[PDB]
């Protein structure tokens, strides 16, 4: 009762370890990319251009308010640095 | 300081005020006239790899 592998399958299996190593490396690379892009945001944030206009506005409203509105409304003549190293305009001209 | 009339003339921009035309140095074009990165260059560079830059708008 020689329950050996079929000849074609046995021939095919020779290159399988290369496939396994490739899968190991590819999974490592994909997981590293996923973790690198996941940790800063605590999630896989959808691409900005992959969203509606209203969704984009809602997403960026908080950032605009925190970065521009508050300094703009709390501005004082002596807050600006004398070295002219100020934040760039949102729409650079 | 120069005069109330002078200040009023300086501030006035349109004869007819029925139309609102905000002043802009330039008009946004990319991303359907929006800003993808409302941040500094340093923040834009770092936030893609460092935690704490995103404020979790939820
Ligand atoms: C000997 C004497 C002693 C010497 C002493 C030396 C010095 C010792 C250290 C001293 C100082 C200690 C200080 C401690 C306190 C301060 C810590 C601090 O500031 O950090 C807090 C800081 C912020 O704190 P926190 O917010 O509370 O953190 C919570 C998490 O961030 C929250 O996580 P999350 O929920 O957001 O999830 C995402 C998180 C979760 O992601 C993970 O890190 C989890 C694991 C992801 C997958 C890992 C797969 C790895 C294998 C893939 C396949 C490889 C095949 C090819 C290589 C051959 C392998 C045999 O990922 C990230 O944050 C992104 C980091 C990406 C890491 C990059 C990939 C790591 C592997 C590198 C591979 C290199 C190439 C191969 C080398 C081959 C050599 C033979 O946290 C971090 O940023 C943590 C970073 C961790 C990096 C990964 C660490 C390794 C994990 C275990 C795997 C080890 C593999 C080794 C392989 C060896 C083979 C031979
Ligand atoms: C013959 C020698 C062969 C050597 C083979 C080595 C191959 C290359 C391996 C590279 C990957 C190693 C990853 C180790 C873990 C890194 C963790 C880390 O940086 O934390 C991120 C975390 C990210 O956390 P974070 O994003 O939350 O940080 C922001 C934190 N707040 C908001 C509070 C400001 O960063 C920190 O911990 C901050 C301090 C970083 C300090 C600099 C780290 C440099 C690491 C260099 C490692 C070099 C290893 C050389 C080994 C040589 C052996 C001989």
């Amino acid at each position: 009762v020689n329950t050996a592998y079929p000849t074609p399958l046995k021939t095919i299996l020779k290159t399988t370890p290369a496939f396994v190593v490739y899968f190991v490396f590819g999974l490592g690379f994909s997981t590293v990319i996923y973790d690198v892009v996941y940790h800063p945001k605590d999630r896989i944030e959808r691409f900005y251009f992959r969203s509606s206009k209203f969704e984009r506005l809602s997403r960026k409203r908080d950032e605009k308010l925190r970065h521009y509105f508050k300094p703009a409304i709390e501005w004082q003549p002596w807050y600006n640095t004398s070295t002219n190293n100020n934040t760039r305009p949102l729409l650079r001209y | 300081v120069h005069g109330e009339e002078y200040a009023q003339k300086m501030q006035k921009r349109f004869h007819q005020t029925d139309i609102w035309a905000p002043f802009r140095h330039r008009y946004a074009y990319m991303y359907n006239s929006s800003n993808k990165n409302v941040k500094d260059y340093k923040q834009v560079t770092l936030s893609r790899y460092i935690n704490g830059f995103d404020k979790f708008n939820v």
